[PDB]
């Protein structure tokens, strides 16, 4: 899901 | 010129602190909440750290996320070993420097079991005389050795790379000057990979466990953490992911 999409597209 | 191993120290982690209050008496509630804080805080870390390992953008992104992912606890544990070996010689836990276990916290904390085999683990790296490059070697196969049984978007590229960070660990080993002893020193190293597996299995069960009934033991999970456990770990715990054991 997305929160550790949005980490991992993120720093 | 040790380019595969430049990279490996180039791109190591430094030190990642809890947060956790020390001044406060030691409760399981506090302790494991520090812990989940600290999951999250070495788990940003981790992402920066694989992203720039070499190979990693042969994978397919989804791949690359999916691996991290399934190996954290494996990863957070072998690093931590080491941690425990390097600065204190295994008599505690260095979770962090601001975060270590005496016995009475591993038993406070309610994960003893997992918590004496990380014990066991650290005391091998002294026993096994395990090299700092032994060490950073053997922590990068580990991003690699945890698969799903319906495979990968690209199976194929993990394959390749899994191959050849084998090779880099073999080129490590090889003082060389003996077949012999570069695969005893194989089977031994092989062998310690191979005892982070049920750990951290044990780990994924405990803190499978303790979200599900957190609310009931006001234990804090991050938003991030409480995905990764309800979404990904079950995946391990249910025999849909597995790790790649060496031996049997
Ligand atoms: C209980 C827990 O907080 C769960 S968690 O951190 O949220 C977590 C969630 C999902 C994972 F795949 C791995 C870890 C945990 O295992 N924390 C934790 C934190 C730091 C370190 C270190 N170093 C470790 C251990 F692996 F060493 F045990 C474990």
């Amino acid at each position: 899901d997305s929160a550790f999409s949005r980490l991992y597209t993120r720093s | 010129q040790p380019i595969f191993l430049n990279v490996l120290e180039a791109i190591e982690p430094g030190v990642v602190c809890a947060g956790h209050d020390n001044n406060q008496p030691d409760s399981f509630a506090a302790l494991l909440s520090s812990l989940n804080e600290l999951g999250e805080r070495q788990l940003v870390h981790v992402v920066k750290w694989a992203k720039a390992l070499p190979g990693f953008r042969n994978l397919h992104v989804d791949d690359q996320m999916a691996v991290i992912q399934y190996s954290l606890m494996g990863l957070m544990v072998f690093a931590m070993g080491w941690r425990s070996f390097t600065n204190v010689n295994s008599a505690m836990l260095y979770f962090a420097p601001d975060l270590v276990f005496n016995e009475y916290r591993m038993h406070k904390s309610r994960m003893y079991s997992q918590c004496v085999r990380m014990r066991h683990l650290s005391q091998e790296f002294g026993w096994l005389q395990i090299t700092p490059q032994e060490f950073l070697c053997m922590k990068a196969l580990l991003l690699f050795s945890i698969i799903p049984v319906d495979g990968l978007k690209n199976q194929k590229f993990f394959d390749e790379l899994r191959m050849n960070y084998i090779k880099e660990l073999d080129r490590i080993i090889a003082k060389r000057k003996n077949p012999t002893s570069c695969s005893r020193r194989f089977y031994q190293l092989t062998k310690l990979l191979d005892s982070v597996q049920p750990i951290a299995r044990e780990l994924h069960q405990f803190t499978f466990d303790l979200l599900i009934k957190s609310h009931m033991v006001s234990v804090d999970f991050p938003e991030m953490m409480a995905e990764i456990i309800s979404v990904q770990v079950p995946k391990i715990l249910s025999g849909k992911v597995k790790p790649i054991y060496f031996h049997t």
